[PDB]
């Protein structure tokens, strides 16, 4: 793409002179018409219609403006494959749909219109036509005018998916991380997150005050469901691609340090019986596992081995595989054979491996991923 | 607005007020009736502009004993302000 | 493939040869609304002005706007007589402006931006510095006029809650850049040529804000804005004093904050330059 | 309860204070420092002041003696002239002044104690932080406020007289009226004849008085004066409810201009939909309710999706109770779209309940001229003509062409060639008595009673329609080719003088046939050509 | 039930059939006789497959009754027109329909 | 208000007195009319055209057996009749009417109706004060909508209406070519013209609305209802759009666009139905579309030479932006169909049926304004054209139209310049398609050649 930009670098291969009569040609009689009309009904009344003045000086300024208007016209405009069009035209037609839906039963027409857009071949092919519609905008913005219920889910659907296709186009959605969290009162949250993901620059590029929205919302679970979420969008954040980033983990152990909002025996109460609570403290202490001067929040970790026994507690409630592999997570980013020997617990777990003839089937998987950490009487 | 009791029972002044807008001479008035800080005079008549409603003190017609009853007209014009 | 290379020619042409300037049109155009019971540029800035009147409370993008102000903005011992020439050519392309009221619309503009900080605050202190810029009198002179005739007040509530935005240098920040100047910039500027050519009345129209309900020390909020800036600075330098060589990006992102701080010392000394 | 509070409450007009000096006299007299004075709020007029029975509350001007109720400021938390007759000397900015405040009995100070609702309370000590600046009010919301107050206290004195004489059948009136008006009047919107920066100021101030009374709850006030004069048709004596027409009137006036400039104000009708269209059919104020519906609709996007079927058939209802207003159509107007936002729900049901029945609003559809052409002859024994069918081309433009043909009587029957009865039409007069076109059979009354025929077929550019008529009997039937057509008219008028019609539309031709008869029966019995006898020819007009 | 009533004879002997695609031209009044629809305000021939029940019932048994070139009255029965529910904004419920069908030709 | 009404007759004069009341009725409701002061009280149908004193008053029907017989009687309504203190004359109903004279039952007089209207009424010759008074369910409980609701309710329209004798009517325009040739009296007639015409159904009868706007309120009344019929149809609300295809047809709209004798808010009130009801969702649904500017890859496409070998009006089009689709109106069972091909030419066709006459300066002025001339007509023409209807063959007789290379030279008023730079701003909106689009063809062609050139390397 940059060595074509370089072969558009011609300004200062025969073909560049092609190319200046292009240039020339795009230089440019209506326009000494409209021009000195505007003009003359400007000169001629003192008009005292506000909506005529801004169509006269609308028009009047299109007309000087010859090459910035195609400037701002291009972004817009995008060439298509003459043999996909038809897809296209099923498309935007679907897509009015959704242009007048933006302007107001509907809510079937509208999961209609926006699954007819995922089942298109124009989607995957052409991410940059459909930037270019911003198509994507008038979702959330229908998203929005919703709320203030399952077309919004599917609304989500569409907004993660559109986040999965490309990262360049995950940065649109991007830009609309705080407005989407102020959109979050309880998913768009899957939506805000799936806009976090891949990208370690846009990781990066979060502001802190987004944080500090989610971890708000945390403050607001004095009592949660929301929290084992808020603490996944939290993870997607801080973890990014297996790396753990600095600038994102610090600020958020920063702010969970302050509003968090005895608690290891209510876990173990959570194993005897409400299984959000379980996912909250598994969510929790797995985003504790996916952060790691900038030492001093390992120690602030460590005060959170308080762990282990989750682990053994876990292996003897079988629910258990995600939680213990949480524990284990954290237990192996924040904390040497003699403690491993301790450990073993898992060998028990081994034993029950071989019961798949279920959830022990996922359990069995997950152990023989996270079976790699031991490996660092 | 009885006042005497300044004690355990204050007045109302917050409408008790009349600015002074204007002040002239008997036969000064006419001039402006047919057609600055300046002190006040005895013998002039002068304009009562209320301090709240703003609506200028006159004598009215209306009856409530031959005598008119006081109000606050809207505007200047006439001799009543 | 087809259509690929198509979109990358495009988009490379768009910042390509695009640039490249017709902009030299933006006199001419203006040139063609002051011809002969207002003018239509006079039509235009009454229009924009009634525009900001209206309680939109949010203001919305208007394009127009954008356009247009951007439009004024752009219209402005043999070198000592050319020198003072242009400072003439200036002063004309300002008087085609102000006494058709730009000045008024800029200011209600400003006003009503409140504490928001588009595209839009932008594009009217620009507008104000091409209208001001030479520390032209007569402009300061309808501008004092109109804030002590029609006593808005919420424009200096609004610089003041531009300013309690703006931009500082920041560290973190920087951090996430290792691995937005120019509109503050400009706003200093325009208050500094609110008040340079020397206008006392109009000084101390900034530091107390008259007969205005609520009064509102502008100094005292750009002396805040020098400091939160100078701490950002101080950040700054000790983020690097053990680095010794400093990086490209960190001396950019540091030329930025000391072109930032150089306007705002000035802005500082047009404040009290008269005695 | 008194509380220190952020956010948006600075604008509101329960957050003032009026400073009232000791002293009858100078008043305005600069405020120095530690000069003892009476602090009051504006709206409810209670002056605050210390209290045994409750610390520090707010209380009515007749509990807040001196020394309980005074306040002096102090510049810090130190306890250290007479009432100088002059103006004294210049003090305290509103701007740069922490002025501290203290009790002038117990010594006091004004601290708090601890959502945003934090409390104050008196404290000898307290926080460092006590030392409130002063902040002047603008005048007219001063004036505002005041006048909420006076407002507030004639509306209360009102409400608890029309509780006073509500439930036991057998007192301010006239004041009241006046004040209904004057606030009107302070509420009238700026006029459209007016340049823009000052309307749009004069407005804005409409729009901080219509939120000021709203956050004093006025309106809800106001709101409970209607509800509680809605309760009467016509008690009171003959004298203060004779003026209730004029009164009920100027609250919903009053009511609705408080609502024409913000979106919040008829966002609090928000619950009171439904009374205001449950009093929508008073038909007594009426146009008053009306305006305030239409007042809310059209500025609170929010309550238009709470409106239901109910609502709207009440007032397409009120529609049929008022004969036609286009006030009301605005209304559904405003029914329909929010500020741009479509509500299909409600467009469907304003569709739904009003458009079907087609019975209320005018209704058009284009119809071709009706029209036809006597042959001269007046006629009072019996008498009997023809008229044979040459063209039709029946379906030509839109409507079917009817060529009814009978008798009509001069002294009535006037087919002015459109407007008139149901969409025009020949039969639509009693007077009239025409057959032919669709079944055949009558037009009586602009009535299409199918009389059978042996055929039943329509007149063709080949029929020949055989009229009869009877003097002193009353009898009358027309014919087809000579097949009877049935007994069908009898008992009518024998006043004037009945003539042949043989009415037509569009593209006709048909020729009478009275002599040069094709077809001629002797029953009736007197060919028509005889009629012509007087002394006027035959001439068709 | 539905009360078809002929108004003028056609060629008096080609009669519809199933999946056939019908012509017509045709107008419909209330009770009241109120007028809600005409094809020839439209100035368009309306052709329907008959059997498709695509129409109203009482359409689909109606046309039947007539030939090509007839010209015929239906009084259709609201069961077999709209009935309980009426079409939306402009039948109300429970309204017996009145045409004035011509039917142009059978294809 | 237990519901009546007091009268008085304070004149010289006492001739005639027809209280023919405004609320008709359809098919228990009583009907008193009390009279201190012989009195004609009646049930009338609403045609009655006789201003006269001679009672009594103004038809039985009959149906034969192919032979005669009964099976034969029906109504005689016109209609309903009556004849030294108080009287009280009750009339009720419901169907079969009957009277109680008096208080007592003196009925079997006439009272036979299918399902036909009804104005209670009653006919008085005045004795001078106090002359007449009115009121088993009440009879506002039947009139109105809400019934049953038995408790009575007075309502603002029962008002009282006087037959007043004669009531100026309109003079019609171009009308019905008269002729009767004398052999054997065949009279003829041919070309057809139609009126533009309406009812009050709420008290039943015909006018024109070219009659209609001397009646001031009534085209008030009438016009907002069409902004009501504007209303309802925003945005893409088609499923109540096909029902005011039914309320308001085609072909009427069609008229609507034709005369000129149509009283201004009408015209344009009609001109936004045409674009409501009709076209009004497709251009909505083709604004942001034709703002996407994206486009194929096609050899039409592949052109575009931008200056040809310039004008707005070229006929390049190409781009996506899908087509309009159209269900056509009917009711025998979501986008309302018109013949648009013709529409586009009566569109032209009133433009330079306006634009001619109006550039001899004529002050008829077709709408009763200029403005009523031009915004409605320049509006409609304005959407029509955003639609991508009109070949460009017409858009060239729309240039020359203006242009010209006639009317935007002309003096205007505001709103009609409005509009025009409105649809002068959808030809610049034209000249930035016909650029974009050029670029990319030229993107397209130089990609080929580049693209050639990158397998030299």
């Amino acid at each position: 793409q940059d060595l074509l930009a370089h072969c558009g670098i011609q300004l200062e291969t025969s073909l560049s002179s092609r190319l200046r009569s292009l240039l020339e040609t795009v230089r440019l009689s209506l326009q000494e018409l409209v021009s000195h009309m505007v003009v003359r009904w400007a000169q001629e009344d003192y008009v005292q219609s506000p909506e005529l003045v801004r169509a006269m000086f609308s028009l009047l300024h299109r007309q000087y403006d010859g090459l910035g208007e195609l400037l701002r016209a291009l972004p817009r405009a995008y060439t298509i494959s003459p043999s996909s069009v038809e897809d296209t035209m099923s498309l935007l037609e679907c897509l009015g749909q959704i242009r007048s839906l933006l302007i107001v039963q509907e809510e079937n027409l509208m999961i209609q219109s926006i699954g007819n857009i995922m089942n298109n071949k124009v989607f995957y092919q052409h991410p940059n036509l459909m930037r270019a519609l911003g198509m994507h905008e008038t979702v959330m913005e229908v998203m929005v005018n919703v709320l203030g219920p399952k077309m919004v889910t599917s609304c989500c659907r569409f907004l993660c998916y559109f986040c999965r296709i490309s990262r360049q186009n995950q940065r649109s959605m991007f830009d609309h991380l705080s407005y989407l969290l102020e959109n979050s009162g309880i998913t768009p949250l899957d939506v805000a997150a799936a806009s976090v993901i891949d990208n370690n620059e846009l990781a990066l590029a979060l502001q802190e005050q987004d944080l500090e929205k989610v971890v708000s919302y945390l403050a607001g679970c004095g009592l949660p469901c929301g929290g084992e979420r808020y603490l996944d969008f939290l993870r997607f954040a801080v973890f990014v691609n297996g790396e753990s980033v600095e600038e994102n983990a610090n600020v958020v152990v920063r702010l969970l340090i302050r509003k968090p909002e005895g608690l290891l025996a209510a876990i173990e109460e959570a194993i005897r019986i409400g299984h959000a609570i379980m996912s909250f403290y598994a969510a929790l202490i797995d985003l504790l596992g996916r952060c790691a001067e900038a030492l001093r929040i390992r120690a602030i970790l460590r005060s959170l081995l308080d762990d282990l026994v989750g682990i053994i507690s876990l292996p003897l409630q079988i629910f258990v595989p995600d939680h213990k592999a949480s524990m284990v997570l954290f237990l192996d980013r924040v904390y040497n054979q003699d403690f491993l020997l301790h450990v073993l617990v898992g060998f028990l777990p081994d034993m029950r491996a071989a019961a798949s003839l279920t959830e022990m089937a996922l359990a069995l998987n997950r152990y023989l991923c996270l079976a790699v950490l031991p490996l660092i009487p | 607005e009885p006042t005497s009791n300044a004690q355990n029972v204050p007045p109302d002044l917050a409408i008790c007020c009349f600015t002074l807008e204007q002040s002239l001479s008997v036969r000064a008035l006419q001039e402006m009736l047919a057609n600055g800080h300046r002190t006040l005079l005895y013998g002039h008549a002068i304009l009562l502009r209320h301090a709240h409603s703003r609506m200028y003190l006159s004598c009215l017609t209306t009856s409530r004993k031959l005598a008119f009853d006081v109000g606050l007209q809207e505007d200047a014009t006439g001799e009543a302000c | 493939p087809t259509h690929r290379a198509c979109n990358m020619f495009l988009e490379s042409y768009k910042a390509a040869w695009i640039l490249t300037e017709d902009h030299s049109f933006e006199d001419r155009m203006i040139d063609d609304l002051s011809k002969a019971k207002p003018d239509p540029l006079h039509q235009l800035v009454l229009h924009f002005s009634r525009t900001a009147l209206t309680e939109k409370s949010k203001l919305d993008e208007d394009y127009l706007y954008m356009a247009y102000a951007d439009i004024m903005a752009k219209s402005c011992e043999v070198s000592f007589e050319e020198k003072e020439m242009e400072k003439q050519r200036l002063l004309y392309q300002q008087s085609r402006l102000h006494t058709r009221g730009a000045a008024e619309m800029v200011l209600q503009m400003i006003s009503a931006c409140k504490g928001e900080t588009g595209a839009m605050v932008s594009s009217t202190l620009k507008l104000g510095i091409s209208i001001l810029n030479g520390g032209n009198a007569e402009v300061q002179q309808k501008m004092l006029d109109y804030l002590k005739d029609k006593k808005e007040v919420g424009f200096f509530q609004s610089i003041q809650a531009l300013m309690q935005t703006c931009s500082v240098l920041d560290l973190n920040a920087f951090e996430r850049q290792n691995k937005d100047d120019e509109f503050t910039q400009d706003l200093f500027r325009f208050l500094q040529l609110l008040c340079e050519g020397h206008n006392n009345d109009f000084q101390n129209y900034l530091r107390t804000q008259t007969g205005n309900t609520t009064t509102i020390n502008i100094i005292i909020c750009t002396v805040d804005y020098l400091l939160r800036l100078q701490e950002s600075i101080s950040d700054f330098y000790w983020y690097y004093s053990g680095k010794d060589v400093i990086e490209e990006q960190g001396k950019r992102n540091f030329s930025k904050a000391m072109s930032v701080a150089k306007q705002v010392f000035n802005s500082l000394t047009e404040y009290i330059q008269g005695p | 309860l008194v509380y220190y509070e952020g956010g948006a409450v600075c604008t509101h007009a329960r957050s003032l204070w009026r400073l009232e000096p000791l002293r009858i006299s100078w008043s305005g007299s600069h405020l120095r420092w530690g000069q003892p004075l009476r602090i009051r709020h504006v709206t409810t007029g209670r002056y605050l002041a210390l209290t045994e029975d409750q610390g520090l509350v707010v209380v009515d001007a007749c509990k807040a003696h001196t020394k309980a109720t005074s306040f002096c400021f102090r510049v810090s938390k130190e306890k250290l002239k007479r009432d100088v007759e002059g103006m004294g000397p210049p003090e305290i900015k509103y701007g740069e002044s922490l002025c501290f405040v203290q009790h002038v009995a117990s010594g006091l100070w004004l601290t708090y104690a601890a959502v945003l609702k934090k409390k104050a309370i008196l404290h000898q000590e307290g926080h460092m932080d006590d030392a409130l600046f002063l902040t002047r009010c603008q005048q007219e919301e001063s004036q505002a406020a005041r006048m909420i107050h006076s407002t507030a206290g004639l509306y209360n004195q009102f409400i608890k007289g029309l509780d006073s004489f509500s439930g036991k059948p057998r007192l301010p009136i006239e004041a009241v009226i006046l004040s209904l008006q004057d606030l009107i009047g302070y509420f009238e919107p700026p006029s459209e004849e007016l340049q823009h920066e000052e309307k749009q100021s004069k407005l804005r101030s409409l729009r901080n008085r219509q939120s000021l009374f709203q956050e004093e709850g006025m309106l809800s006030l106001v709101l409970n004066c209607i509800d509680r004069l809605n309760v009467y048709t016509t008690y009171a004596g003959e004298e203060a409810a004779e003026s209730w027409k004029e009164i009920v009137n100027l609250l919903y006036e009053l009511l609705a201009s408080l609502i024409r400039g913000n979106r919040a104000n008829c966002a609090l009708f928000s619950t009171n939909l439904d009374w205001v269209v449950s009093k929508l059919d008073r038909l007594e104020a009426s146009s008053g309710i009306l305006e305030v519906l239409y007042c809310v609709l059209i500025e609170s996007p929010e309550v238009l999706n709470i409106i239901q079927e109910n609502h709207i058939k009440s007032i397409i209802s009120l529609l049929d109770k008022h004969g036609r207003n286009h006030k009301v159509l605005d209304v559904l107007c405003s029914l329909c779209v929010c500020n741009g936002v479509a509500v299909r729900s409600n467009q469907d049901l304003i569709t739904e309940n009003l458009l079907p029945g087609r019975e209320l609003l005018l209704q058009t559809n284009l119809i071709n001229y009706v029209t036809s052409i006597r042959p001269n002859i007046f006629v009072g024994g019996k008498w009997y003509f023809e008229v044979m069918v040459d063209e039709v081309v029946p379906f030509l433009t839109a409507q079917a062409t009817h060529l009814r043909v009978g008798w009509a009587l001069t002294e009535g029957y006037s087919p002015y060639p459109g407007g008139g009865e149901g969409w025009g039409g020949n039969g639509v007069g009693d007077d009239l008595y025409s057959y032919g076109f669709d079944g055949l059979h009558l037009w009586t009354g602009h009535v299409a009673r199918p009389v059978t025929s042996p055929g039943q077929h329509l007149l063709a550019p080949e029929d020949v329609v055989s009229c009869c008529l009877d003097l002193s009997v009353p009898s009358i039937s027309f014919r087809i080719n000579g097949c009877p057509v049935q007994g069908v008219f009898e008992a009518f008028n024998l006043d004037g003088l009945f003539f042949p019609v043989v009415s037509f539309s569009a593209g006709v031709k048909v020729r009478f046939l009275l002599g040069e008869f094709k077809f001629l029966p002797p029953p009736g019995y007197a060919p028509c050509h005889e009629a012509v006898l007087p002394r006027e020819r035959l001439r068709l007009e | 039930g539905v009360q078809v009533e002929t108004i003028s004879p056609g060629d008096g002997r080609t009669f519809p059939k199933r999946g056939q695609t019908c012509v017509v031209h045709y107008t419909g009044m209330l009770e009241d006789g109120k007028k809600f629809d005409s094809s020839r305000d439209r100035n368009k021939p309306f052709k329907f497959m008959l059997g498709k029940q695509e129409v109203i019932r009482g359409w689909e048994e109606g046309v039947a009754q007539m030939s090509v070139g007839q010209r015929a009255k239906l009084t259709i029965s609201p069961d077999y027109a709209y009935g309980a529910t009426g079409h939306p904004g402009i039948i109300p419920p429970h309204a017996t329909l009145v045409f004035d069908v011509e039917l142009l030709k059978l294809e | 208000d237990l519901a009546h009404r007091t009268w008085g007759s304070q004149n010289s004069l006492v001739e005639m007195l027809f209280l023919r009341l405004s609320l008709p009725v359809q098919f228990t409701y009583y009907y008193s009319v009390r009279v201190f002061a012989c009195v004609w009280v009646g049930w009338v149908t609403p045609d009655y055209h006789q201003h006269d004193m001679n009672f009594d008053l103004s038809v039985t029907v009959t149906m034969g057996d192919e032979q005669g017989n009964v099976h034969s009687s029906l109504k005689c309504s016109n209609y309903m009749v009556w004849g030294s203190h108080t009287d009280l004359v009750i009339g009720c109903l419901v169907g079969l009417m009957t009277f109680t004279a008096n208080g007592k039952e003196s009925n079997t007089f006439f009272q036979v109706e299918p399902n036909t209207k009804l104005f209670p009424a009653v006919f008085v010759l005045p004795t001078h004060q106090n002359v007449i008074q009115f009121e088993a369910a009440m009879f506002l409980s039947e009139r109105k909508n809400p019934a049953p609701q038995c408790p009575p309710r007075l309502e603002v329209q029962m008002l009282m209406p006087v037959s007043w004798s004669r009531m100026p009517n309109h003079f019609l325009q171009v009308e019905t070519r008269r002729a009767g040739e004398r052999l054997g009296w065949a009279v003829q007639c041919q070309d057809p013209l139609t009126m533009m015409a309406l009812h009050i159904p709420e008290e039943n009868r015909c006018m024109d609305i070219l009659e209609l706007s001397e009646r001031l309120d009534l085209q008030r009344f009438h016009s907002h209802t069409l902004r009501l019929y504007r209303a309802v149809c925003a945005l893409g609300n088609n499923r109540v759009a096909h029902a005011l295809c039914s309320h308001v047809d085609q072909a009427q709209l069609l008229h609507a666009l034709e005369d000129a004798h149509l009283p201004g808010p009408l015209r344009a009130g009609y001109y936004d139905l045409l674009i409501s009801i009709h076209l009004e969702s497709a251009c909505r649904s083709r604004r942001s579309m034709l703002s996407e500017y994206i486009v194929p890859l096609t050899p039409e496409t592949r052109a575009i030479t931008l200056f040809p070998p310039g004008l707005p009006g070229v006929g390049v089009t190409t781009s996506l932006r899908p087509p309009h689709h159209f269900s056509p109106p009917c009711f025998v069972a979501l986008s309302p169909a018109i013949p648009l091909e013709a529409l586009r030419d009566k569109a032209l066709r009133m433009l330079g049926e306006a634009v001619r006459d109006g550039g001899q300066h004529a002050r008829d002025p077709v709408g009763g304004s200029v403005e009523f001339q031009f915004v409605p007509v320049l509006k409609l023409v304005s959407t029509l054209l955003v639609m991508g209807i009109f070949g460009d063959e017409d858009v060239k007789q729309i240039l020359k139209m203006i242009e010209p290379e006639g009317l935007l030279q002309m003096k205007l008023p505001e709103s009609v310049k409005l509009q025009m730079c409105n649809l002068l701003e959808y030809f610049c909106d034209q000249e930035l398609q016909h650029r974009v689009e050029s670029l990319a063809a030229f993107a397209e062609r130089y990609v080929d050649k580049l693209q050639a050139n990158q397998r030299s390397r």
